[PDB]
RNA sequence: UGCGAAAGCAGUUGAAGACAAGUGGCUUGUCGUUCGUUAAAAUGGCCUCGUCAAACGGUGGUACAGCGUGUUUAAUUGACAUGGGUUGAUAACCUGAACAGUCUCAUCGUGGC
């Protein structure tokens, strides 16, 4: 069954993603609400759904940190100065990043982004990082609880997209 | 203003450095490169630093510090270094 | 015995649940449950102007 | 508060918060909060504290 | 941590004579149009129902202006003598005009070629003419016969009923806006009849009496009338049959009066009334028919009206004047592809359960002075005061910014001659007022505590110091005989 | 500092010790030192979260100014892909899934654009 069959979707879906655990699915398009889909076989039923006014969302997703598992945050962001993330409850306490600290003329739209998982290499404790795909060559790279941005890489011509790979090393 | 600081293979920026309000005319550098002085326009001269064993193991410049002594601007600085002579 | 406890879904698979007397109430009977339909999100670190 | 970032020198602000800061820190595993003491010194007839910490994602007051 | 708060421009107490709201409403009536006419302009009445054409009653013809154009669209010229009262039926259909000749033409508005029946009423003028307000059959002339008639606009041959008893020159008719039984009528012998028509009509129940003779009866309430005659015009609550308000305040006749009830105004219902010389004033009837703005006009103004209650667009006060012209003041009023892309731009969160808002309000753009204030220029935000096209207001906000908040001599330090003379030259203006006068003395006490120097050196800023000398001696002139008219009516308490 | 009224009316400003500089002393100046008295400066300034346009309601002085229209005594709607790239010493131009249900376009014909 079509998974957003339920509840039907008012605009185009940008972005689409799955829970890393739960049977949840993430949609999300420009008329700037993202739904969770309970998806099974036969019914895929509507868990929630929040419309996040004058803000219509282009990336989407479930991130779910490596030390508890226990965070589930949904991070969200479409032509804006700005990225919500939902921290996942079961009222909706969502928090805004809206300071890139000092970089704020190489970022200019949240658009692209993508999260992923960083260790510290002095302890061994992981967070995660948002990565932000800006104007020159620019990727910022920006805390996922805190938003403090941590790093920044800049290539040489037009970036146009990024990916995230990680490799092991010891235990 | 800006102060960047490019890897030569890889032909790429290691970082950046907001530093003056206006042009920089002129740069320079010491001997064993622990330091990189900036000047220009805006009239102050800048001091970039790689000096401490942990800067200099993980190639990282900081914004050192920052002096006016000049009027108007500096469009010439260079830099010598000797036994009896720094 | 004079207990009834009714189940129903309230997000798309978790269970709730409801007990009544069911002894004492009318024949028929609507139960009403406080679901959100449009409700502002009311964050408790703001005030209601933002 | 202002906080440098230690690399580029780099300053974010938050500028008018009741009271001058007579002590600020970090506070969370991961650095979520900055709890802060507010000194509040128009009246000189007393010292009053207000006690402030706040998250350190959107810079709002979380249990002032 | 707060919002930045906005710099308050600096308001003093209150002088007297303020901008009531009654009067700024009343005051955006402008863009006067004058047309002149044939003769004097002595009627006019509004459409009601589309409320959006008005009939002016000139010398031998009628025309329609268009509430739009303000131009005549149409025209009704084929009256034998001097027309006299021309109104529109209470659905707009059709218009009735009273002839110097005691004929009652009643043609259809907006279509002047076909009369559709002629009234011949009494060999005398027949001076007012109008429908009933509730009923639509039945139209009410009176005549310089001192006596009204009644028409069945069907049976057009003799009045279905006589109103009599009057004993000089009946020039006005109203009818009350509930019980449709019931109309007053008002001759110039002052004494407002009315009378109730299912009884023999010959008799009034009662009659007001108004002591001069009266111009202009009309009905305010379904309980209240208003008659206007003699330089007064006074209201009468008719459930009980006794004056209860007269408001003198003109110099001649009142010579009419309309009303207005619901209409988008700082005022619920407004009373205006027309007076022979010069002016037209409206009147409030809420708080006692007290008087909240006037418009004066180039000569006697012998007929008013204004726009009616559902006008809905662009909004009319008409005045004509017995020197042969017309016055008029208005207040006015990508790809199918690249849509299906962009769909979802207008959604705004119905069938969503959490629905989030923290897009914060855009607020009003700062001035440059704010901003520098803001971003601690304070000597830019002293530059920037004394541009010319600012506000007194505002330079003297940020006058009063920079002395409360920080230095005036921070403000002042860098300073020269080509850099002061703005100042000096707007403390010059200043110094009149009395709400600048004490920042005004503050500042060129510290400039000239701190430029003593550049006095002696530059020669065209002692020549401003002068020149400040005898204003501040002009002002002292002022401030000390103010002392003594205040003493001098102190005497007389 | 005390009494006061918002004016004013009475009182001042010592000692010890340590250290620094200058020329063991002498001079000068300090004190995260004590006892007694009611007693100007290290170039170093305040965050993002959406602007623009047009109204409307009160408030001051109707073009001027200011506050508000999220609920209020009252009173608001609308535009924009809130990006990237090239010049530009703000704009122009390019660009992202940007023609096409009232189907759009091409080409060959037929009849009268």
């Amino acid at each position: 069954k079509d998974a957003n069959a339920s509840h039907p979707s008012h605009s185009a879906i940008q972005s689409l993603s799955f829970h890393p655990s739960k049977p949840l699915l993430l949609t999300g398009g420009y008329d700037k609400t993202l739904r969770i889909y309970h998806i099974d076989g036969k019914t895929n039923h509507l868990v929630t759904s929040l419309h996040l006014v004058g803000s219509p969302i282009q990336t989407c997703t479930f991130y779910t940190s490596l030390s508890n598992q226990n965070q589930q945050n949904i991070f969200t962001a479409g032509r804006r100065r700005y990225m919500h993330s939902w921290d996942l409850s079961l009222t909706a306490k969502i928090e805004k990043f809206s300071r890139l600290y000092g970089h704020e003329s190489t970022q200019r739209s949240f658009e692209n982004f993508k999260v992923a998982h960083l260790q510290n290499s002095q302890t061994n404790s992981v967070h995660g990082i948002v990565l932000l795909q800006g104007n020159n060559g620019w990727i910022n790279i920006l805390h996922s609880t805190s938003g403090l941005w941590l790093m920044g890489c800049k290539i040489e011509g037009v970036i146009t997209d990024f990916c995230i790979d990680y490799q092991p090393i010891s235990r | 203003g800006s102060i960047k600081f490019w890897d030569f293979q890889f032909a790429t920026l290691n970082q950046s450095f907001k530093a003056h309000d206006a042009d920089v005319l002129c740069l320079t550098t010491d001997t064993d490169n622990n330091y990189v002085f900036s000047a220009g326009v805006d009239r102050k001269i800048f001091q970039f630093s790689q000096n401490t064993n942990k800067s200099q193991k993980n190639n990282r410049w900081v914004n050192s510090s920052n002096r006016l002594l000049h009027g108007n601007d500096i469009r010439a600085i260079c830099a010598y270094q000797s036994k009896g002579a720094d | 015995k004079d207990l009834l406890n009714v189940s129903w879904l309230q997000n798309a698979t978790m269970p709730y649940f409801k007990n009544l007397q069911w002894r004492e109430i009318p024949n028929e009977y609507t139960v009403e449950i406080s679901l959100n339909w449009n409700n502002k999100n009311k964050s408790a670190d703001r005030d209601l102007h933002g | 508060m202002s906080l440098w970032q230690l690399e580029t020198n780099s300053q974010q602000f938050l500028p008018r918060l009741n009271g001058i800061i007579i002590d600020c820190q970090v506070l969370g595993p991961q650095g979520n909060y900055y709890s802060l003491i507010l000194q509040m010194t128009e009246n000189n007839s007393n010292s009053d504290y207000q006690f402030l910490l706040l998250n350190a994602s959107d810079l709002t007051s979380k249990l002032s | 941590s707060t919002a930045r708060p906005r710099i308050i421009t600096s308001k003093a107490p209150l002088l007297p004579q303020q901008t009531t709201p009654e009067q700024r409403y009343w005051r955006q009536y402008t863009s006067a149009q004058l047309v002149k006419e044939h003769n004097s302009v002595t009627h006019i009445s509004f459409n009601p129902q589309h409320p959006h054409d008005f009939a002016v009653t000139s010398s031998t013809r009628v025309q329609i202006f268009s509430s739009r154009t303000r131009q005549v669209i149409k025209t009704f010229s084929r009256f034998k003598d001097v027309v006299y009262s021309a109104s529109f039926r209470s659905d707009g259909k059709l218009l009735c005009a009273g002839d110097a000749t005691g004929l009652v033409s009643v043609y259809d508005s907006y279509n002047p070629r076909t009369i559709l029946l002629s009234i011949n009423a009494s060999t005398h003028p027949t001076h007012v003419t109008k429908f009933h307000t509730q009923d639509n059959k039945i139209l009410a002339t009176a005549s310089d016969d001192r006596v009204t008639r009644l028409w069945d606009i069907s049976n057009a041959y003799e009045p279905q009923l006589e109103l009599t008893g009057a004993t000089d020159y009946v020039r006005t008719l109203s009818f009350i806006p509930a019980a449709p039984h019931l109309v007053a009528t008002g001759s110039y012998d002052g004494l407002i009849r009315l009378y109730d028509t299912r009884s023999s009509g010959s008799t009034p129940i009662y009659s007001l009496n108004h002591d001069q003779p009266v111009e202009n009866v009309i009905a305010v309430s379904p309980t209240q009338i208003v008659s206007c005659g003699g330089n007064n015009f006074k209201v009468w609550d008719l459930t009980s049959n006794k004056k209860l308000y007269e408001r003198g305040n003109f110099n001649k006749a009142v010579t009419c009066l309309d009303y207005v009830e619901n209409f988008d105004s700082p005022m619920q219902s407004a009373l205006i009334a027309s007076s022979l010389d010069g002016h037209v004033k409206v009147f409030d009837p809420l708080d006692n028919f007290q008087v909240k703005f006037g418009w004066k006009f180039s000569g006697p103004v012998l007929s008013c009206a204004v726009s009616p209650s559902t006008a809905q667009g662009n909004r009319h006060l008409v005045a004509g004047l017995s020197s042969g012209l017309l016055a008029i003041r208005t207040k006015k009023k990508k790809s199918n592809n690249f849509q299906r892309m962009m769909r979802g731009s207008e959604y705004q969160g119905d069938q969503e359960h959490i629905i989030h808002n923290d897009k914060v309000r855009s607020q009003r753009r700062m001035r440059a002075f704010e901003r520098n204030i803001n971003q601690f220029k304070w000597s830019e935000a002293l530059d920037n005061a004394f541009v010319p096209g600012m506000a007194k207001e505002l330079t003297l906000t940020v006058l009063q910014e920079l002395r409360k908040r920080g230095k005036v001599r921070v403000a002042l330090y860098g300073r020269d001659e080509s850099t002061l003379e703005p100042l000096l030259n707007w403390c010059l203006k200043g110094i009149e007022d009395v709400r600048s006068a004490s920042i005004v003395a503050d500042w060129v006490a510290v400039v000239l505590e701190l430029y003593g120097n550049t006095l002696e050196s530059s020669p065209v800023l002692q020549e401003l110091m002068i020149d400040l000398k005898t204003k501040v001696r002009h002002e002292i002139h002022k401030s000390k005989e103010a002392q003594r008219i205040e003493g001098m009516l102190q005497l007389l308490t």
